[PDB]
């Protein structure tokens, strides 16, 4: 095709007899030979720019602080996981009986087993705290 | 004089087992008169002459963690058993738990009598017997 | 000698009506002095000595068939009643209920002492008493 | 003769306070023995001969104001509390509540016992005392 | 524009070279200069007309006995508020802690001090009924 | 119309002038004088099929073994219903109170009166059980 010569940054314009006119603004072709220009993603809201757009290259997104990507190329934000969850690639989720997560943005580990040092339970834990042993 | 007793549990910690009690009469709570003796080593009350008696016990419960603890507690006394209690501890929405059972029961010369607390409970230590309040009691009827 | 009695029931099923007991002094936990009687005919204890007695009883239940029956069952003491008491029977979650009452009751000479259950109950059949542990009691406190 | 005694309640109403007792022997449910004396001012049994006593209380609530009242009302029995009962008020599901405890206790000549009640209640008004079933009662053990 | 002569109860009509045409029956123009009649309002089932559509002003509509107006001009019907609770412009509430309202198409009012008058409390209130105050 | 001499399994094709052109794969007419076939209905999954489609005739769809039709023909498939459960009309309803059923695709009768008999009730039933009498 004519229209293959285009490079990135351009597109094959129909409206002017197939010639590389540059990408619009707030636009770009990552590729050669598209009949347009893709539009630029924004990044608003819980959304923050992590890369420009430029006449070749998409923005891309990241989430504001306090908050994480989920899916895709950062399509959703979700609030960072408290004590007792932990994340996962479909979000926060509970700790499992048996495990405990203490910390912000922490990750769900298994309850001490108080015995194994030659200590007795004086708590039990919960998906939010360790067990407490005592001797 | 008379014939009679009443014990106050040392236990606090709900664990299945065999109960300690208090039997110095010095102390709040306790009577201990001759004729009855408590065996520090089995944990049990001697009866040393026969006849009738009113036995009871009573079991007091109090929540120690916020928010925390279900399920029941047990008290049996054994010579299958001659005594049983069963109290319920709520979830969390009022902290105490109460229970009383009271019976004639004719015991021999020498009887040994023991208590045994068993626990059907979830989160355990989020209950503790209430100190004081936990009482094994006898006094005798027949002449 | 002394002046006491123990009558174990003999019913099991919650059925509305007065209950039957035993007075056989053979019998595990039953107690039957002189001057105490237990009138076969009509299920009543017979004091024959006027005076003042502790009078007491208990009412122990047990889940019979898994996942069902609810309610409460009462027991009340007829010489309207001198001594009454309610026992919850829980939704499935446990599977016994347990109640106790106790007073002091002045016994006319010749007083006849009846005991009646009524069952507020769904699903009856559920729950049944405990064999052993459904008890009337007295002892004299007057010499 | 003997050493015993049983007051009925005259309270009604749920409110915070001592409890007020009927002693006269001439009601029903009332004893009163020489050695027992009841003070109408301070509220007080007043027990003049020292000893060990059984000493018991028992709580009836019933439901006056359909589907409304929750929560809890307890009794203590002061000479802190050398005697103490909390009976749940179910949310309406059934129209009374019981509670019965009793103890081995030491009274010194001249001792003095009354009895508080406190509510932790949403609704107070729903519900009340039962009346001649609120009882404070004790025999004495030791001869 | 021509068609601004055209008076209220008609419309500039394009089929016909723009003369100023009656408006054609249930519909109705409140200004002069519309190329086209607005459909009157209808007020059915629930709703009662309060007043009739004319050529140049639209039927306006309220609510049947026993219900009353919620929203913008009448948008929608709400059965009259009963003990315990009291219209606002969001429908029928719940009278909030303390307050009370014992009649139908009432307001709630604050529980009665019995205090005051120097009484007891007989009976607490709820939100259908005031305090039973005692001497 | 001339198209009413077109005959059922034909369309009369007005892509054709008007002539009866026999139904193309997997359709079906079963009047004469139709415009087009209809296309055939495909019974899959938990459907299956009861009767083939014909040029004549639309296919019609049971349900596979375990799963009953609900609702016109066959529109809906529903488990067969079980213990405690009746089929109505709208589906597998449980029974009402004092009526039980004991068997997977069974009908609810009441409880058996056990005094009729001169007996007594052992164990009260459910909507998946009879009383149990006993003597």
């Amino acid at each position: 095709d004519p229209c293959s010569n285009c490079p990135a940054g351009t597109f094959c314009d129909n409206n002017r007899n197939q010639i590389c006119s540059p990408c619009p603004p707030n636009s770009f072709s990552s590729a050669g030979g598209q009949r347009t220009c893709d539009i630029c993603r924004q990044c608003k809201g819980v959304f923050r720019t992590r890369k420009e757009c430029s006449s070749t290259s998409n923005a891309e997104c990241d989430c504001t602080p306090g908050f994480h990507c989920l899916g895709a190329g950062c399509s959703m934000c979700e609030q960072d996981c408290k004590q007792g969850q932990e994340l996962t690639k479909k979000g926060c989720k509970d700790c499992s009986f048996g495990t405990f997560n203490d910390q912000k943005r922490g990750i769900c580990r298994p309850w001490t087993d108080c015995s194994l040092d030659g200590k007795s339970v004086l708590v039990q834990g919960t998906k939010e705290r360790d067990v407490v042993c005592g001797p | 004089q008379g014939m009679f007793a009443q014990l106050v549990a040392q236990n606090v910690l709900l664990i299945d087992g065999p109960l300690s009690w208090y039997s110095d009469p010095g102390l709040a709570g306790v009577s201990l008169t001759g004729g009855l003796s408590y065996k520090e080593d089995t944990k049990e009350l001697v009866v040393a002459k026969a006849g009738v008696y009113y036995v009871f016990f009573q079991l007091e419960l109090r929540r120690v963690v916020a928010g925390e603890g279900s399920g029941s507690v047990s008290l049996a006394l054994h010579l299958a058993a001659a005594l049983a209690l069963t109290v319920d501890l709520p979830p969390a929405a009022r902290n105490s738990a109460f229970g009383f059972q009271g019976r004639l029961l004719h015991l021999s010369a020498g009887q040994r009598l023991g208590v045994h607390l068993h626990t059907e409970a979830r989160a355990r230590h989020a209950w503790q017997l209430t100190q004081g309040a936990t009482v094994l009691g006898l006094f005798r009827v027949t002449p």
